[PDB]
């Protein structure tokens, strides 16, 4: 999955 | 393409004497959910209040609700197109939502709205996984770094830029430089963490995330990212526990009823459900569909508090 800034 | 903010109907701050001060006290107490309701109340009562919209926007990002964050920051920007913290937050939330063009435009507005840097706009100025504005942003930011190398926020902006082009090893160097210059900034720690995770370094990301949580123990977005890291490491039970914690704290027992929270909470529940399927625990899946925290608090030993 993508991690959020 | 919504431009009207969907206000939470369940908001006791609408009859508080001093909601803005309450919101800032709630931020200081590390309670994002409560702080956002308070800023929402301010935005309803004083719709031209730039700071209330900006704080609502940054608080919703921190509470893992980029969609609401963007709407709130878009209001702030309408009222004050020179608000540089607004541009910085929009660049971040746009990057997360894969709006690459809006993220580029926000990075430019961020730099050029600064008296320190505005002259760079007058300067007369592929092999990258980005559009062509991306080279311009590079030139502008590197020119700024040349005249002012120890501005941490220049490094953080390059970090955002390098995320947009899936250059995560570079971004990590940028964010490392930014936390070196400003080590008490929880947001920067989170950005370094997300960057490392996105660059397939979840073990390093978890280190960064623990730093951010030390600074802001209510940083729901960091807790979401922790679940992501564990998940990418195939540590499903640990991911399920972390996402449960994220969910519990995102609500904070404020008991939201609005459409806004309805959609913004769903992505956390989606991650829980995927983790449950990878744990071979399909018996918990329906509770995940109804967004019922109770069985997960029990299951993961979080009955006490998140
Ligand atoms: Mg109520």
């Amino acid at each position: 999955y993508q991690s959020k800034l | 393409m919504e431009t009207n903010y969907p206000f939470e109907p369940n908001n006791p701050y609408m009859y508080h004497d001093k909601p803005m001060e309450e919101g800032i006290a709630m931020l200081q107490l590390a309670n994002m959910a409560e702080a956002a309701l308070a800023f929402e109340a301010v935005c309803q009562k004083e719709p031209e209040n730039v700071e209330a919209w900006r704080r609502l926007g940054t608080t919703q990002a921190e509470n893992e609700k980029d969609c609401l964050a963007i709407i709130a920051l878009n209001h702030a920007r309408m009222l004050d197109p020179k608000d540089i913290a607004v541009h910085a937050a929009l660049a971040v939330s746009h990057t997360n939502e894969h709006n690459v063009g809006a993220a580029l435009q926000s990075l430019r507005s961020w730099l050029l709205s600064q008296p320190q840097y505005e002259h760079l706009g007058l300067v007369d100025l592929y092999f990258f996984a980005a559009p062509s504005e991306y080279r311009d942003c590079c030139t502008l930011l590197y020119a700024a770094v040349e005249m002012n190398p120890n501005d941490p926020q220049l490094h953080a902006s390059l970090g955002v830029l390098h995320n947009l082009s899936h250059r995560f090893d570079e971004a990590a160097k940028n964010f490392r430089r930014a936390v070196e210059l400003r080590p008490d900034d929880a947001h920067t720690w989170n950005k370094l963490g997300a960057t490392l995770a996105n660059g397939n370094r979840p073990q390093e990301a978890l280190e960064a995330y623990n730093r951010a949580l030390d600074i802001n123990p209510g940083y729901v977005r960091v807790m979401y990212n922790m679940a992501v890291s564990y998940s990418n490491m195939a540590q499903y039970p640990l991911a399920a526990k972390h996402i449960t914690r994220a969910i519990a704290l995102q609500a904070g027992g404020t008991n939201p009823q609005g459409e806004g929270s309805r959609i913004a909470t769903r992505g956390l529940w989606d991650l829980l459900r995927m983790t449950l399927n990878l744990m071979d625990r399909s018996d918990l899946v329906e509770a995940s569909w109804q967004q019922d925290l109770t069985p997960f608090l029990k299951e993961f030993g979080l009955e006490d508090m998140a």
